[PDB]
């Protein structure tokens, strides 16, 4: 039961993360586990977004 | 998209060739700074009368 779910953390953005996998291993189940791709980008860059 | 992107070296070439232009037209004046904002132009202040 592998989910596949992207996220977009900008540059510099540490807490956000920490909380994100504190997040992911408090709230992980027997039945599901979802599987984050992270990929630290510019934010305000549209051109990297979009990529 | 993709990445890593690499930019052509013609193309700032070419950026500087549109940027460095002074011509005459329908405007008015047309020259541009380093930005590409609009520089010496004329503003025709106007006022609608009974005439
Ligand atoms: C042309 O525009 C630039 C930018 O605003 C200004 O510094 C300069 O005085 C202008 N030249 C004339 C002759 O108006």
């Amino acid at each position: 039961n592998s989910i596949q779910i992207g996220g977009l953390f900008p540059r510099g953005a540490d807490q956000e993360y920490s909380a994100f996998r504190v997040g992911m291993v408090q709230f992980s189940t027997s039945e599901f586990r979802l599987t984050p791709h992270i990929d630290n980008l510019e934010v305000a860059n549209s051109f990297a977004v979009t990529n | 998209l993709a990445n890593p992107a690499v930019p052509w070296g013609q193309g700032v070439e070419i950026e500087r060739a549109l940027k460095q232009v002074q011509v005459e037209g329908l405007s008015g004046n047309i020259k541009f700074d380093q930005n590409g904002k609009r520089i010496n132009y004329t503003i025709n202040i106007m006022e609608l009368k009974t005439n």
